[PDB]
Parts: C-alpha cells; structure tokens; sequence
RNA sequence: CGUGUAGGCGGCCUGGGGCGUCCCAUGUGAAAGACCACGGCUCAACCGUGGGGGAGCGUGGGAUACGCUCAGGCUAGACG
RNA sequence: CCUGGUCCACCCGUGACGCUGAGGCGCGAAAGCGUGGGGAGCAAACCGGAUUAGAUACCCGGGUAGUCCACGCCCUAAACGAUGCGCGCUAGGUCUCUGGGUCUCCUGGGGGCCGAAGCUAACGCGUUAAGCGCGCCGCCUGGGGAGUACGGCCGCAAGGC
C-alpha cells in the first residue's frame, strides 16, 4: 500500500446497430512519498472498476526516484510523442510547480521543490506518460560515475 | 569429450537466414551453410552450465519448452527424468505472465482426475461422459509436463528461442533467466543463457539436453546412463 | 565534403553507440584528437588510437557502455547518452568565463576551445578562461 | 527542372600576423529609479545614508585552440 | 550523320581548384495563340437518334477547330515520390538492370520489395530515410473571402507572375 492518487477520469465509446455502448478512463498515480512512484492506466465498463484496475498497474509498473533535498538531481526534458515536459530542480522551498497531471505524479514522487513545463502536446494522459520516462532517467553523482569506472 | 562429441555431428545450422547480430558466434560458410565456431560454443556451453549447477545444487526449477516435431519427443524425456516441468504441444499463451488463470486449467484436469476413480459416473449420461473424458483428453493433451511447480520457474530452458519467441518474451517480462540453444535463426542479445549450435538435426538437440540434463541430476543424486533417445535416430 | 568534420566526429560516434559497436574510425585529426582525449581523460571512452585505411589515417575510438540489464530490451545503458555540437560552422557561439555553461547540473560536460588548449567546463571556469563552446557531453 | 551572379558555408600539416575570439588592468557607463543592508516620519506608502552591482565603448598588456589573413607542403573532396 | 549527360577499370596528371545559390539566364506536358503548310483516324463546339419528368449529359450516327510539320509565342499542371540540393555516419534478406575481377564468389552505379536500430500524431519511412548530423536555398503561421482586388512587370490574346 502507498499513497495512490487519480489523475482523471473519462467516458468514451463505440458504435453498433442500436446504439452507443461505452466505457470508462483511470489514469493513476502511486507513491509512498520517498521516491517511489507508478504510473497505471484503466479501462473498465464501470468507473470504480476502472479506478480499481488503476491501482492495480499503477503498483505493478512503479519507478526508483533518487531525490535530493526533497528536489531532483538534474534538470531534463522529454518528449514522448507529441508531448514534451521539462523539469527543472528548484532550491529547498520553492513549491510544485506544474499542471495538475505532472504536479500530482510528482507530489506521490516526493519532489516539494522543482519548476516544471508543460510542451507540446497537452494531452493529460501522454503528459503523465511524459513525466514518468523523465524520472525514470534521471541520475545522481553516483550512479554517473558508477558508469565512468573502468 | 565433448569436442569430438559436438563437432561429430552437432555443429553448423542454418544459412544466409541468419541474423547478424550472431555472428562473433560464426566461423563461416561452407557450401552455403553457417558453421559456427565450436570453440566458443565451450565457454559459453560452460558459463550456461555454470548457471544451471549453481542453481541445480540450490533446487530451483526449470522450465523446458519445444515444441517443434524435430525436438519435441527429445524435451519430453529428459524433463521426466529431471522431474522438471515442461511445455511439448502448443506453448499456450500467457502461462507464465497470466499464470494464475492457466493454472485454473491445471486444477481443471485434477478436477477430472480424481472423478476419474470415482462411483459419480454410474450416472452422468453419455453426453458428459463422452464429455469430461474429451476434455481430460485434451486438457492432458497439453498439461502433460506443465503443472509440476505451481511457481514461475527460476528460469526456462530451450531449443529455438525463436521458434518460440513468444514465451521467451513472457519470461523476459516477468525478469526470469532465460536459456537456450539457439542457432544463426537467432539473435542473442535478447538471451541471458545461450546455447550456440544446431537446433534442427536431433543430433545436437539430444547432446545438449543430455548433458543439461545430466548437469540437472549431479546436484541431487542420480548419476546414471543416457536416457531413450535411439530408436529410429536416422 | 564534410562542412564541419567535428560535429561529423560527434555524429560517429553518436550512430556507433546507438548499437554498441566495438570502436569507430573517424578520420584523423589533431583537434578531432584533443576533443578525444577529453573524452577518454573524462571517461566517455576507453580511449583512441592512430591507424590507417591506405595511407589514410582514421582514428580508432572504442566506445563504453553500462552494464547488461534484466527486464525486455536488455540492451545496456550508455556512457555517452547524448553528445551534441554548440557552436556551429553556421552560428559561431563564444563565451566569456562567467557565460560558460553548467551541463546538466555538475553531472556532464562541455568541451570547448580556447586559447589556451581545449579546456571543459570546470577545466575552462577554474583556469580562468574562456572561448569557443565545441560542444556538450553526457 | 537546370545553369549560374552576389552572398552564406570550407578537407590534412607546418610556420608568420593577431582581425574575430578569450583574460587582466584602467577610463567610462551622472543623479533618480531598481536590488541588498541601516536608520526618519507611531508602521507603511513615501523619504534620507551607505554598499554592491551594469552590459556596452576608449586605452595599455597578455594568450593563439577554433574562425580570418598572408606564406609553405599533402592527396581522402572536386576536376582531368 | 551531329551531340549531351553517365557508369566501370587502371592510380597516371592538377593540388581543395569545393558545396549552395537571392536576382539573372535556359528548358518546361497538354490545351491555347500568330504566319504558312498538312489533314486519314480521332474529336471540344455543333447537328441529329435514343433514354428521360426534362437530358443543353451519359449511349448512338454525323462532325469543325484541334490533334501533325516549320518558325514564333504562351510558361500552366495531381510539373507527384504531393518528399530541395551536396557530404559523412547508422543490420541485413530478397530480384533486377548495367559495368569490372586469379568469376559456386567479390566489388561499383542504378531501379524495386520486406525489414535492425531510429523516426512517426498515426498511416508509414527505413543506406533510393521521412534515422543521426553539418552547409546553403525555397517555403508555412486558423477556415472562407481569394490566388480575388489594387498597383506593378510580362503577354497578340487567352491569361501569367
Ligand atoms: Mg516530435
Ligand atoms: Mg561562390
Ligand atoms: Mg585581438
Ligand atoms: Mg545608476
Ligand atoms: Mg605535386
Ligand atoms: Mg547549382
Ligand atoms: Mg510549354
Ligand atoms: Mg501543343
Ligand atoms: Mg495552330
Ligand atoms: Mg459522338
Ligand atoms: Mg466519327
Ligand atoms: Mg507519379
Ligand atoms: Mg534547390
Ligand atoms: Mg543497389
Ligand atoms: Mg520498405
Ligand atoms: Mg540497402
Ligand atoms: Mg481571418
Ligand atoms: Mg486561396
Ligand atoms: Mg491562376
Ligand atoms: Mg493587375
């Protein structure tokens, strides 16, 4: 068990002779608070359910965030498609700054202190998608030098 | 031994299908064919084998798979006589990364196996006798080796880990070690354990399951001759 | 005909990497080898060597890679994860010592030249200088 | 779609100049405002004092990797 | 007969003499225009015959410019790979054109298909890149208004930029 936060919730459907049948979106972060975080995508024909399976994926996929102060090691961007993301490591007291899709994902990651920027593509999902490939690669002192041994 | 043994009759595959990411693994081209290098198949054969003792002497189970006729039967024997599970029909899909659903089919066949010897069947019309023995059949069919450990092996054995690709990507999901005798129809890279060498003459395929299988037992107990290979071999 | 053979170098070895090959041979020079050498005396590279192709005269510079990984796409990391050109045969960019940039917060670098041999960031900050920025590493 | 004028861009090594480029010193960059401190009006707004900065540009000196220029050589581009 | 580009081979000659390219200049399908030839077939227009509610169409029988040539204009296009040019680098599988070799093989240029890695919004691209980089040119900045208006330049005009 952690934390486990929902990003947002949506209604689509599909077409067929007589009407329109449907299901339900669950995007969901996950996150203890010490540098661990997951990501997780559900689709159910119900919106509990949905939110359910969230959960469960979020936990399944989750990520090793080396933080630092309560910020970040080093600033990078991604794009991940068509929609780019920039963080930024900001000095003890400073705040979370980002939409409310990045911002979250970080809250649950620990971070108190990183600017953030939203590029490109807005779209809520691909944004989170965005942001976890960003942590997933970021580095300390070490773990840079751990690769310049030989 | 095993030089003379190998380069016999348990060397060279395919040709100019290959896959060039195997190639450090390859000495040349006679007469079209792909000959690998032997040599390195030796530390390579060692390092798997170094592998597969260090977890044959901790008991740990191994999963082997093929399911090509060319080496089929020859994955059937030594995994009964390694008490090892194993997968000879259609490698069914997500058996591994959904096993607690497939292992639903495992308690499906005891399920039948125990009202198998049982007084329910004085009953139960011709339509579900016909029925609940079609279904023991087939759910024998292709659960014969894989039931043993209800648990995700330690790590799987197999023959062309292309031909059965798909299972290797299970097991490579679910972060489990993966071995294999793969040929140049190969890539090696996506292979923590690999075995380099012929993967269609059932020459090389009994030679190396042998001596896998022979590596199995001298880590229990057992040490015994060959089993049934030779009864129509060429 | 090659515009500008550094940012070449650069690209070499940027495409060598992307499948792990074993060393590349970017035709010889002796600034294409200063910039090497601060590759390898920085740990990018296990390092370079003079050769030859016909009288023609590469240089051999074995890359370096992180180690094997579990999971699917068990293909390894890498030393160097993005190496790109500053200043360009297009856009010469030059910067006075409080300019020279900080590459990605202490944990990458910048090579540059100056008039007093190429230097990096801390190399450049510390001796008290600066000049062209060549490019940035990491 | 070509051809090509100006222009933009320029392969390998050696040397001279030091134009860009880089560093140091010095003059300049008014005051007011701004920013950091300290006090005056009961606080504040306002307001006084001090400090610290500012690219630029002139001058003197220094450096010579990359760009430029003059000089010498080469053959992987290009031509025959 | 006259003439362009182009590939290979030999490593001989020159010694960076390069790449690109605003404007300029040249070429530029078809239709169209001018003068003069030519005119079988085809065929805008045009005339009938059918179909049809009508049928200024589709189908049928006729048929003139034109389609052809000479010289001169016109300068458009789904002028399409809807993909500017040059150079370096980044798996291979297959068949195909055309060169060269101590020719079951190898290498050089070119035309295709599947595809590593990588790119891609996706479709797809993929050593003939839409990958990874540098140079230089051209171009886009919501739809309609409109490629219209005005001015300008060009053109016999139609019209073009
Ligand atoms: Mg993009
Ligand atoms: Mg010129
Ligand atoms: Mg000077
Ligand atoms: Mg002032
Ligand atoms: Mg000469
Ligand atoms: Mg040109
Ligand atoms: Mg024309
Ligand atoms: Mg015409
Ligand atoms: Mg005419
Ligand atoms: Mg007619
Ligand atoms: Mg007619
Ligand atoms: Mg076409
Ligand atoms: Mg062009
Ligand atoms: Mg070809
Ligand atoms: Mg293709
Ligand atoms: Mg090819
Ligand atoms: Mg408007
Ligand atoms: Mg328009
Ligand atoms: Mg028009
Ligand atoms: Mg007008």
């Amino acid at each position: 068990d952690f934390e486990e936060k929902m990003i947002l919730i949506r209604r689509t459907a599909r077409m067929q002779a007589g009407g329109r049948r449907f299901r339900f979106g669950a995007l969901v972060v996950v996150g203890d608070r010490q540098g661990r975080v997951g990501l997780g995508f559900g689709k159910a024909p119900e919106v509990p359910l949905a939110v359910q399976k969230a959960g469960y994926y979020a936990r399944r996929n989750m990520v090793e965030v080396p933080l630092q102060n309560g910020t970040i090691p080093h600033e990078i961007e991604v794009e991940f498609g068509a929609s780019k993301i920039v963080l930024k490591p900001a000095a003890p007291g400073t705040g979370v700054i980002a939409g409310a899709v990045p911002r979250a994902i970080l809250e649950l990651a620990g971070v108190t202190d990183i600017l953030t920027k939203e590029l490109g593509s807005r779209n809520p999902i691909n944004i989170a998608y965005a942001t976890m490939e960003a942590l997933r690669q970021l580095r300390t002192k070490a773990d840079v030098e751990r690769l310049r041994k030989g | 031994v095993k030089e003379l043994l190998e380069a016999g009759v348990h060397f060279g595959h395919e040709r100019k299908r290959w896959n060039p990411k195997f190639a450090r693994y390859i000495y040349a081209e006679r007469n079209g064919i792909h000959i690998i290098d032997l040599q390195k198949t030796m530390e390579e054969l060692e390092r798997t084998f170094r592998f597969i003792e260090d977890l044959a002497m901790r008991g740990g189970t191994i999963l082997f798979v093929g399911t090509k006729k060319q080496a089929q039967d020859i994955v059937r024997m030594e995994a009964e006589r390694a008490g090892m599970p194993y997968v000879n029909q259609r490698w069914l899909g997500g058996m591994l990364t959904n096993f607690k659903t497939i292992s639903q089919r495992v308690h499906r066949l005891e399920e039948l196996e125990a009202l198998f010897a049982s007084p329910e069947i004085e009953e139960r019309p011709k339509k579900e006798q016909v029925r609940l023995k079609h279904e023991l059949e087939r759910l024998q069919k292709y659960l014969s080796g894989f039931r043993l450990l209800k648990r995700l092996p330690d790590a799987i054995f197999v023959v062309d880990p292309t031909k059965e690709a798909i299972a290797v990507r299970e097991a490579r999901k679910l972060f489990i070690p993966v071995i294999a005798l793969a040929d140049t129809d190969s890539d090696p890279d996506l292979v923590d354990y690999i075995i380099p060498g012929n993967d269609d003459a059932i020459r090389s395929i009994q030679l190396i399951l042998s001596r896998a299988v022979d590596l199995i037992i001298q880590a229990r107990g057992g040490v015994v001759e060959p089993s049934p290979s030779y009864a129509l071999v060429q | 005909m090659l515009t500008d053979p550094i940012a070449d170098m650069l690209t070499r070895i940027r495409n060598a990497t992307r499948v792990y090959k074993e060393s590349t041979d970017v035709p010889a020079s002796r600034f294409k080898e200063e910039i090497l050498r601060i590759l390898a005396r920085e740990g990018f590279i296990k390092g370079y060597e003079r050769v030859d192709v016909d009288g023609k005269p590469y240089l051999r510079v074995y890359l370096k890679y992180g180690p094997r990984r579990q999971g699917p796409d068990p293909r390894p990391e890498q030393v160097i994860h993005h190496i790109r050109r500053i200043s360009k045969p297009g856009r010469r960019v030059y910067v006075g010592v409080k300019e020279i940039p900080r590459v990605r917060r202490g944990l990458g670098i910048a090579i540059l030249s100056t008039s007093k041999g190429v230097l990096t960031d801390r190399e450049a900050r510390k001796l008290g200088v600066g000049g062209e920025l060549i490019c940035e590493v990491w």
